């Protein structure tokens, strides 16, 4: 049956929410029917005022509230209407919640997880696109997921709810209303995705392909375009932005010997950079057949006429011809 | 035969009206209870507010189309406050507001063509189609803020420059209801009282006692949907801040039509006539379909200048795309 | 003969004393202006005190010779803060501070040598000298948080889950009057009074009206330099929180000796003879020594558990140090 | 004659204080004679309470003055006492002050400096010791510098002032003590320093160094080290993180063939995985005898014991050992 990333998200939460009384939803339009993305409806409704949560527009507020109700022994799920408006927050995130149970010698855990809408949408232009999966990666004591599909979403966002320790999801606006055809090991409460592994989306033997959230479909269409002239694409889904799983990466660049990398965020200091340097520091770069590079959002803030915006993401006519340029065909 | 003045009319010149008295914070006198409209003025207000008015039922019509895409906030019903302001204040004073702005680009001087163009994401809007809704200057205005809450500290730091300046200007600095939690406008609220900056803190209230949360700063409710009101809140709270006490906060309340009771004052004391009203309208309609028309024949930028103004006064450079081998032209 | 109990002493069991009167926001009825000491209740708080005060130049000692590094707050002129709210709540209450936080370390049952341990940095210190002065977690104590202003929110956080889990337990947050324009403060303040949260949010003033900050909140101005009084304001405030009221402002002023004026009231009310204090203070300075001792002993923590628990409940895993060859193992 | 890093910034704030009456300097302290980390010693004295403005702790407020005063026309010097609280201010940083000329189409400028100390110091702990070169570095609109020595900190302290655009300075509280001698060329009023350009500060034969900031130092301690032995680094000194000057660190890698990346700031997503990645991508990847690795600060909050804290950041010997591992020896 087919189920759209929005109602699976909405699955994990339900769930987990279900499960653990501990668990609890807060953050702006929450508890209302229409409702940010429409990510929570209903849950109100079942769970009430106590555990699903409407707060004031008061960003660096309600974060620091969630994060020391973790202190505390409860299990807050804080929704960032989108990561943009995180900014607010940051040192919450950085300095209250992912730092602490180190500084405190593994005394004072944090169970919280930060959710919501990351990276371009469509139009809202250069305050409301900015995507986050390296700001955060780089940090210590966080983890940090990038669903792209149903399952993954569903998956990480019961596994982020049932860590004991920040962390970061790093959804996407415009999948929420893609409809995935969803296996019953996913429709079951118990299904998990354990974070920091990455899913093989499509086996290849002559490029390597790694992208994570949105992209990671454009990826996929790439490839398919690609076999038709017997090119065959090896797609990796990261999953998780930190602890990333390189050694997937790893393997399969040993296998086809090319590797481009897919993100939407800016390139500069952003994810790709950070793959293309292991790969250079690792057992794989011996296996390279030609150097790697990076197809990534254009290096501007996000404008908002629609031809310079489909132009500021990486598209999978792009996709193509990077990985052209590096298998030289 | 030239013996009387050809603009002579048959009308009032002016006429004395009694607006609202504001209720006050910390300040022992507010502004008057009546005031005086001229015929000119009060022409000119009702064909600002009723351009304003025609213009967001416009862009509403092209957003319903798709033809706007992302943001459109519209302040239609709130024309008092844009106009009133602007009616108040003069073209040296500064303003800036948050994301619901069409208006004051309007009051501030930006043509409807611009407005709309702009927002249909065209090479004709004000920002050849970079900002779109959300983020549009003009002469001193200063947007047209997407994050809520974050132009409070923006408008206080306007006012330091004023101060700073010392020509004697002042900022007006509007916030919603919405943003009256921001932390970082409590923040705002202190170093302009502390450094008694000429800030015009302004809570747009659409339908909670705002103009109080200042605490040390005085404040003054206002009726948000009366022009005259909110023109001689404005004419009291900007001559409060040029006199050297620091700033003030202001609260719009908004919900009775702003452009209709501005009409019956009009014609009651016979300042206008409902038939120079009516081709002022007709005027009105016919200045939003030119610009209609224009915003959506207007072609979109082209691609080439997709990398242009990311800074200011510098050499050109190239930004590089989705790929190392797409490259865009930088050019201040 | 047994006939006699072993403890019986010479002294009045008890005393009723004046305190000062707490200044009200927003409150008809404060904290009552007598309390009663008990003589037992009156030897605790003082050594309680006077382990602080000795605790805190100790350590100031210790900073000196450049034995602890970077920061170190001290709060010596403060016992009766920290001991007097010690003294109005629960060990089941919550607080939270900033960085002055080595009294309340202490109160909230840390020993002397974990805290000073961790100042200089060894294995024996309460975070095996992860993080030093600012950053001392202990039971329902939250820090101990370095950033200035941001353990507020975390305060509301830790009331709401008090009140989430209706065991009626209140937090105690406590910040400075340096912190009190944080913005997060007055964001804080709002989203306790909306969700009635059992939150003492508490202004230690060093040395304007903090305690009317909260506006809608009702508050308290307390005197800091008297145990007795800290005491009874934080028993009403807590009451008032526990009766689900929601939250309230203490401001503790502090700028005579609080030690001092315990011992003059234990002394002139003969609860104590002077005596018996001299023999606490030898004590104290026992166990000061004895802490320092330790302190500067012991070794510091080994290199191999450099990248140990950065995360809770995970199986083990590597971290990089300063170049790829250098992996440093972390368990929870 | 010799003059101190501290010294060197602040000679830069007098001059262009001085040279133009637009340019203030506001945030904690900066008007007291000690005084932060006394940067702005003596200013206060010259200048009075219009030109250097102490603010309350309010940081997103005092930042987000500081860009409304820029926007206005004015030149605002913000200090922020550590970067770790930049933090709090960080939306005003991205969201008003880098992306505004550009989202109002080449209409607001934002002459705006953001300064202070970044990264490491001693004994401060995990919440007052995080590097930020990557972060702000990854981001459109923003130019960011790293001075090492006393002549990159007042030049490139002048040219950010000179700028129109939010230049973000990070300095390095251990190397404000530390004297350099200074030419007659930096003692000039007239002294800049282009941003966008790297200095070579040791010519060499065998390896590319790169490094900012204050492993800068390090790095050329480590080359001493080493040419006992006929091992020549060249030693590159970046200057400015944003925009990169990747064109000299290429240069100098087609002629040794080699590179180790040296920063103080977490490995992952940060400086050297750019560094890294670009090396992979350009023309100075055929040019490579060995992969390019990183030096970095250990992947940990940073602790707090001296010994701990010694390890958590890289050491001469760390970058010893690394060019060693690259050039097999
Ligand atoms: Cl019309
Ligand atoms: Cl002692
Ligand atoms: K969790
Ligand atoms: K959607
Ligand atoms: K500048
Ligand atoms: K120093």
């Amino acid at each position: 049956l087919q189920v759209t990333v929005r109602d699976a998200i909405n699955q994990g939460m339900d769930e987990e929410l279900e499960r653990d009384e501990k668990v609890f939803l807060l953050g702006e339009e929450v508890a209302q029917y229409d409702g940010a993305y429409k990510v929570s409806r209903g849950l109100w409704k079942k769970y009430g005022d106590k555990r699903i949560i409407d707060t004031p527009i008061s960003e660096m507020g309600f974060a620091g509230i969630a994060v020391g109700a973790a202190m505390a022994g409860l299990r807050p799920i804080c929704e960032f209407m989108t990561f943009n408006f995180s900014m607010q927050a940051i040192d919450q995130v950085i300095n209250s919640a992912a730092k602490t149970y180190y500084m405190s010698g593994g005394l004072q855990p944090v169970p919280i997880v930060f959710r919501g809408p990351n990276g371009a949408s469509a139009g809202v232009a250069a305050q409301h696109s900015q995507c986050f999966a390296a700001w955060y990666g780089h940090c210590p004591g966080l983890k940090v997921v990038s669903p792209w599909n149903s399952e993954d979403a569903k998956g990480l966002i019961k596994s982020a709810i049932r860590d004991n320790n920040p962390v970061v999801v790093l959804e996407n606006e415009l999948m929420y209303g893609v409809p995935f055809e969803f296996p019953p090991e996913a429709q079951s409460k118990d299904f998990l995705i354990p974070i920091g592994k990455a899913k093989i989306e499509r086996q290849g033997t002559h490029i390597t392909v790694v992208s994570h959230s949105r992209p990671v479909g454009h990826c996929l269409e790439a490839a398919a375009v690609l076999s038709k002239e017997g090119v065959e694409c090896e797609v990796i889904n990261m999953r998780t932005i930190r602890p990333m799983d390189m050694e997937t990466i790893e393997a399969s660049v040993m296998k086809t010997n090319h590797l481009v990398t897919v993100e939407g965020g800016w390139p500069q200091f952003g994810v790709g950079a950070e793959i293309c340097a292991r790969i250079m520091e690792g057992p794989a770069f011996n296996f390279l057949d030609a150097p790697a590079v990076r197809v990534t959002g254009a290096d501007v803030p996000m404008p908002y006429a629609k031809i310079l915006e489909d132009n500021s993401i990486p598209q999978v006519k792009d996709i193509i011809f990077a990985i052209k340029k590096t298998l030289n065909i | 035969s030239g013996l009387v003045p050809r603009g002579s009319h048959m009308f009032a010149n002016d006429a004395t009206f009694e607006i609202k008295k504001c209720d006050l914070h910390r300040l022992e006198e507010g502004p008057p209870v009546t005031t005086v409209l001229t015929r000119e003025d009060g022409l000119k207000y009702y064909r600002m507010m009723q351009t304003v008015r025609r213009m967001e039922l416009k862009a509403d019509q092209l957003y319903k189309q798709k033809i706007i895409r992302g943001f459109c906030h519209l302040c239609d019903g709130q024309e008092a406050c844009c106009v009133g302001l602007e009616a108040g204040i003069n073209p040296t004073d500064h303003l800036i507001t948050a994301f619901r702005a069409h208006g004051f680009t309007f009051t501030r001087g930006l043509s409807v063509r611009e407005i709309l163009a702009e927002l249909t994401g065209r090479k004709g809007g004000c920002a050849k189609g970079k900002g779109g809704s959300m983020h549009m200057y003009a002469k001193n205005f200063y947007g047209g803020n997407g994050i809520v809450g974050a132009q409070v500290p923006l408008g206080a730091g306007i006012a330091l420059a004023c101060k700073y300046n010392g020509k004697d200007e002042v900022c007006l600095t509007l916030y919603g209801d919405g943003a009256a939690n921001q932390g970082q406008i409590f923040e705002a609220y202190n170093m302009a009282a502390l450094w008694k900056l000429p800030c015009i803190f302004i809570c747009e209230n659409n339908r909670t006692d705002y103009y109080k949360r200042g605490d040390f700063i005085p404040g003054l409710r206002v009726d948000g949907m009366d022009i005259l009101c909110v023109r001689e809140a404005t004419r009291f709270a900007a001559a409060y801040c040029r006199s050297g006490k620091g700033p003030i906060l202001m609260e719009l309340q908004t919900y009775s039509d702003p452009i209709m009771l501005l009409k019956d004052r009009m014609v009651n004391s016979n300042l206008a006539s409902v038939e120079e009203l009516k081709e002022i309208d007709v005027e009105v309609r016919k200045e939003i379909e030119d610009a209609a028309q224009f915003a959506t024949a207007d072609p979109e930028p082209p691609l080439e200048e997709l990398g242009y103004h990311i800074y200011s006064s510098d050499p050109p450079f190239e930004v590089r795309g989705a790929n190392q081998w797409i490259k865009f032209k930088s050019v201040s």
